[PDB]
């Protein structure tokens, strides 16, 4: 009765190291719709982050936008935490500039 | 091109945490332009599009008063439908639904929707004649023999001939700079090693906009459907949507590779190889 | 815009 969120982590613009940029946390795929999603900054809570309004798809599953300013570096780790009921333990996904 | 127009609703209960939140939004295609939300301090339709925003004071009142009266009766419909299934009081639920109309280039309806789902299952369906429904179970037999009594299939077919083309055509003549222009997808193929005997070949479609896309791999001209790695078309955050198809190839053989890129914004289909 | 607000299920 409960479907688990697909997670992609990913940036507006290609990134450039110093060039400023969006950091986007996608997730869908998942029901309900409770979900908590963090952006993290080299393992931290990044403070100010928007998201899009509660729709769903044609098979009623949910799917949000969460995203913030950021500027990528060639050091910085970013990565999204998502959890929701039907996962055991938050999920984190890194994100890869290449992807 | 053709066009939609769509509003989905969501109610969803959560006993000890209050009365059931109900959200509310309309699309134009993939361009969000309204919201409402009973949790927020003062509960009003709002703008999400710059197009919508020449809307009177009168829109906006009748939107807000339409989605205040709809928090109500979907929280009674999901007491209602609590009991269909013999559920106790304690656990969370689900109501959706969503509805609109889709017209061609001549704006002429080519067909209506009202569908809803309880707990992520469809429950009912208004059938494509517009004038009869499709039950999932003895449950939403109940609702249609409801629905049957108030004629309710005669009001969503003359809503869904009527005003949700009427709005929708103006919807398209005001937002036409966004509305009505295809971007189309940047396009580009990256090279991703494995091993010293593979590599991804990646390729990206970026910017784009409707979210329609078709992304394809070929090697030697034969399409590589079950070999190629699809992930979701996604938002990019400034209306435009991002997508990429990704294929392992043998190591020198990159050049037996296409891809293949088709998007209403684009003058002729694109085929793509990648550069070395 | 909306259809009129919705009789119960």
């Amino acid at each position: 009765i409960q479907r688990t969120p697909k997670i992609q982590v990913y940036s507006r613009h290609p990134a450039e190291n110093g060039k400023s940029n969006f950091l986007n946390c996608y997730v869908s795929g998942f029901h309900p719709s409770d979900i908590e999603v963090d952006l993290l900054k080299n393992g931290e809570r990044i403070e100010k982050v928007e998201h899009s309004d509660l729709s769903f798809s044609k098979d009623w599953s949910f799917y949000l936008l969460y995203y913030t300013e950021f500027t990528p570096t060639e050091k910085d780790e970013y990565a999204c935490r998502v959890n929701h009921v039907t996962l055991s333990q938050p999920k984190i996904v890194k994100w890869d500039r290449d992807m | 091109g053709s066009h939609s127009m769509r509003y989905f609703y969501t109610a969803m209960s959560r006993p000890g945490r209050g009365e059931p939140r109900f959200i509310a939004v309309g699309y134009v295609d993939d361009t969000q332009f309204v919201r409402f939300d009973s949790d927020a301090a003062s509960p009003r339709m709002a703008p999400r599009a710059p197009w919508i925003e020449q809307e009177g004071p009168e829109y906006w009142d009748r939107e807000t008063q339409i989605s205040k009266t709809n928090t109500q009766t979907y929280r009674e419909s999901l007491r209602n439908l609590r009991g269909y299934y013999n559920q106790s009081e304690a656990g969370s639920h689900t109501l959706q639904r969503m509805y609109g109309c889709d017209v061609g280039p001549d704006g002429r309806l080519l067909r209506g929707h009202d569908q809803s789902a309880y707990d992520g299952k469809d429950y009912i369906a208004l059938n494509e004649d517009l004038s009869s429904w499709t039950a999932a179970d003895t449950a939403a037999q109940i609702t249609q023999r409801k629905w049957e009594a108030a004629r309710e299939a005669e009001q969503w077919r003359a809503y869904l001939e009527g005003l949700c083309v009427e709005w929708l055509r103006r919807y398209l003549e005001n937002g036409k700079e966004t509305l009505q222009r295809a971007d189309p997808p940047k396009t580009h193929v990256t090279h991703h090693p494995i091993s010293d005997h593979e590599a991804t070949l990646r390729c990206w479609a970026l910017g784009f906009y409707p979210a329609e896309i078709t992304l394809t791999w070929q090697r030697d001209g034969e399409d590589q459907t079950q070999d190629t790695e699809l992930v979701e078309t996604r938002p990019a955050g400034d209306r435009t949507f991002q997508k990429w198809a990704a294929v392992v190839v043998p190591s020198g053989e990159e050049q037996r590779y296409t891809c293949h890129v088709q998007h209403e914004g684009l003058p002729k289909p694109l085929t793509l190889r990648w550069g070395g | 815009a909306l259809i009129g607000a919705s009789i119960c299920f």
